[PDB]
């Protein structure tokens, strides 16, 4: 099929916009990675010492 | 009008060597591309004014020969040549030194 | 003195009697009158009604004639009286025409004056049939180095842009109207080129634009635009195309070049569908009629590269062609393909990962090969057609790859660095010898060890660097047409010196 | 026809004598053609009837610097 | 730009006049009618001798 113009061909973002195992699978995956990163970034943004001679 | 010529912008003319300063000779040739290609842009020669079909295409008279009068007789003085010299003075003090 | 020329014009109007043939009408609707009588009227033969309105008879039938109207059915009442005029629909054409708008039928939308053409041609006419035509040697310059470089066209030629909605198709053939005005104003008769431009059903604002950006340029007057917009009646969407290439073939029956772009003919299909469904016609599928290949094929056939018996002349037609979601096996972009020779195949994809414009070289073809290029041009891109391909069977491996052998990372690092030499910014068109000094910096292997990122601002540098203090070296590319032993080390030493002092 | 035909000759030469110019247009075509103009005259530019133009510019300072070698 | 442009503004207020003027002047040549018909004949005593 794809070895012509005429046959279909596959783009780029197309495991996500068929919403089967596999997309689903990735939603879960960039969530569950960037949760951790919401808990990194917010820890070490208490150590403002400014912040601390205000508490 | 009138045009000059110049030397080879090859070897020397981009190896000054100041201290460290390849920055400075870079500029000096980035300045001879540029007004080449801005005389490359504009001619030597304008364009022609027409006088005669002026006076019947405009026939409301007076006012559009009155302009037409003043500004062909009209002069345009270039700039001075205040600091063409003294760029040059600092060559002939330089030459003497090196 | 304007009273003077009115009363000029009504002396020298013709009032004259003559006879008739006319016929009643029976039922007005939808655009398509049934008359009664007419009892003498060829097939495609124009009639006028009695408010003003032409008529074009397509349907010969026992008891009645149907007619298509050029206009609105409001005026047409039933009961009207249809005149006969005795001719076949014909426009006028000529050199008075150049840098006029014009709309189907060859009457002045752009309200400068009428037309003084003296000769007159119908819109039926045939193709040259198989001796008065000659195999397509000469180049046809576009302008755009991917093009040029990959997928040529010569002159003669049929090339077929195909893509999607918004992508750049209009814009590929609005350059390269810009781009022969260089040797428009010169000497060399034979090197000239004319270009036309047909509008099939658009808004008026936008051929309003386009006028506008073809006036900036000084590049109309040379070109002429036939304007059938999206409010003028369905039959006149359908003469449009075929008013186009009757003008383009009288600089091709005179020894003159041209070129002609219909923008575009999946409007074309459309309004001829209408007039086919109401005229109570067989379907066929997607509700076409039986016969739309006959209705593009002797439009594209009309294009022919003559003889130096007949004249030499020429005439190269661009269709642009729309398709949906990208599916070229529906019924329209599978006519329009079988008939030309190649296509350009814009994507969308490409066009937002910063290729602009966005060609596709993997499935773009034209199958009158390197024989219409330049042997400057044919040197050179022989070898970057063959790198290119190369490099897009490895395009995989780019996003994850350092584990792999130094011969790939060669041609991963090729790759990169020839797609930025192919992006072009809008309304930029080069010259053949700029286009093949650019390729040979990037063929050779001077720029494996320039940043990726800087391939653009180096090209740009090094372009205005060539043109001022180079300028005896591209007068002997575009005067020889090839590329020499002697020109091969003099533009050696060049490029050579330009990398050497060149990040300051 | 000829007969017919003079008789609009007639009627050109009665709008040739006018006197107060547009009688039919009014302060219909004088509101539109006076703004139409001064709308286009915005886009066209603000240039006098017969005032000439002249000017100068000035040029810039060819300035030098120094580097001690030799 | 203001010499040829307004001349086209009157080149059209002319014939705005003239098309609605004609139609109140022919209304009332009845007198003129019993010509018109004698003299209509007689192409056609030009126009019947071009077949024949
Ligand atoms: N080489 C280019 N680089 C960047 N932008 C471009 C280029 N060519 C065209 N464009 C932009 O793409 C937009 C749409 O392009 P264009 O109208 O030519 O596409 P089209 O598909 O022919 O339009 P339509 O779908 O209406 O036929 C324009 O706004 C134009 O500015
Ligand atoms: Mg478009």
């Amino acid at each position: 099929s794809s070895d012509t113009p005429e046959g279909v061909r596959s783009g780029a973002g197309a495991v996500r916009d068929a919403g089967g195992a596999f997309g689903k699978k990735e939603q879960a995956d960039e969530e569950r990675y960037f949760r951790a990163r919401a808990r990194e970034q917010l820890a070490a943004l208490k150590k403002h010492h400014e912040n601390e001679i205000s508490h | 009008r009138k045009l000059a010529l110049k030397a080879i912008d090859w070897v020397a003319f981009g190896e000054i060597i100041p201290r460290n300063q390849k920055a400075i000779a870079n500029s000096l040739k980035s300045w001879n591309e540029t007004l080449s290609t801005r005389l490359a842009a504009l001619p030597e020669k304008p364009p022609a004014i027409d006088w005669a079909y002026y006076k019947a295409t405009v026939a409301k008279a007076g006012l559009v020969d009155d302009f037409e009068k003043k500004f062909n007789a009209l002069k345009v003085p270039v700039p001075e040549d205040k600091y063409t010299a003294l760029v040059d003075a600092e060559e002939q003090e330089d030459v003497k030194r090196c | 003195e304007v009273s003077s020329i009115l009363e000029e014009r009504i002396l020298g109007a013709d009032t004259s009697v003559d006879l008739e043939e006319t016929g009643r009408v029976l039922s007005i609707g939808d655009g398509i009158a049934r008359v009664h009588g007419l009892r003498n009227v060829q097939a495609e033969e124009m009639v006028e009604f009695s408010s003003g309105l032409k008529g074009m008879s397509l349907n010969l039938e026992p008891d009645n004639v149907g007619v298509v109207v050029f206009g609105n059915d409001k005026l047409i009442k039933e009961g009207d009286i249809v005149k006969r005029t005795g001719a076949i629909v014909d426009v006028p054409v000529g050199e008075e025409l150049l840098g006029r708008v014009v709309d189907a039928l060859g009457n002045a939308i752009d309200g400068k004056g009428p037309i003084g053409s003296k000769t007159r041609r119908r819109v039926g006419l045939k193709a040259p049939g198989i001796i008065p035509r000659i195999s397509v040697r000469e180049p046809m310059q576009t302008g755009i180095k991917a093009v040029d470089s990959l997928v040529p066209i010569g002159r003669g030629q049929r090339e077929l842009i195909i893509g999607d909605r918004q992508t750049g198709k209009t814009s590929i053939a609005i350059d390269t109207i810009i781009n022969q005005k260089r040797f428009n104003d010169g000497t060399d008769e034979k090197k000239k080129l004319y270009c036309i431009y047909v509008a099939i059903g658009q808004k008026r604002s936008t051929v309003a634009q386009l006028v506008k950006r073809l006036t900036d340029a000084d590049a109309m007057k040379y070109t002429i635009v036939v304007s059938a917009t999206a409010s003028d009646a369905a039959p006149l969407q359908y003469l449009a195309p075929y008013s186009g290439c009757s003008m383009g073939e009288y600089f091709r029956d005179n020894g003159k070049h041209a070129l002609i772009i219909y923008d575009d003919l999946s409007k074309q299909a459309v309004a001829y569908r209408q007039m086919s469904l109401l005229l109570r016609r067989p379907p066929g599928r997607e509700a076409y009629p039986g016969d739309v290949f006959y209705l593009h094929s002797r439009l594209l056939e009309r294009a022919a590269k003559m003889n130096d018996a007949f004249g030499g002349g020429s005439l190269t037609a661009l269709p642009v062609i729309e398709t949906q979601a990208g599916d070229v096996s529906a019924y329209i972009p599978t006519n329009v393909i079988s008939i030309t020779d190649g296509q350009i195949f814009l994507e969308t994809e490409l066009f937002y990962k910063g290729i602009r414009p966005a060609i596709n070289v993997g499935l773009s073809v034209s199958r009158v090969g390197s024989a219409a290029q330049t042997r400057a041009m044919k040197q050179v891109a022989g070898t970057m057609k063959l790198e290119l391909a190369q490099y897009r069977e490895v395009a995989a491996f780019a996003q994850f790859g350092s584990d792999l052998d130094a011969a790939t990372q060669q041609l991963l690092s090729r790759g990169v660095r020839l797609t930025e030499l192919l992006k072009q910014g809008q309304y930029a068109p080069m010259a053949i010898e700029e286009q093949v000094a650019v390729i040979y910096a990037g063929v050779r292997g001077y720029l494996d060890k320039l940043e990726p990122s800087k391939i653009t601002k180096f090209e740009n540098a090094f372009l205005s660097h060539v043109i001022s203090q180079h300028q005896a070296l591209l007068g002997k590319i575009r005067a020889d047409g090839k590329i020499s032993e002697e020109t091969d080390a003099k533009l050696k030493e060049i490029v050579t010196n330009f990398l050497a002092g060149f990040e300051a | 026809v000829q007969k017919l035909f003079v008789d609009k000759i007639r009627e050109y030469r009665t709008k040739r004598q006018t006197s107060g110019g547009p009688v039919d247009a009014g302060p219909e075509y004088q509101q539109d053609l006076d703004r139409e103009l001064f709308k286009l005259k915005q886009m066209y530019g603000k240039a006098d009837m017969n005032t000439f133009p002249n000017f100068t510019f000035e040029d810039p300072k060819f300035e030098a610097v120094e580097k001690p070698q030799s | 730009s203001v010499q040829n442009m307004m001349r086209q503004k009157e080149q059209e207020h002319m014939i705005r006049w003239v098309e609605k003027h004609v139609v109140q002047s022919i209304s009332a040549q009845q007198e003129k009618e019993t010509i018109a018909k004698c003299i209509a004949d007689l192409k056609l005593l030009a126009k019947k001798a071009q077949a024949q």
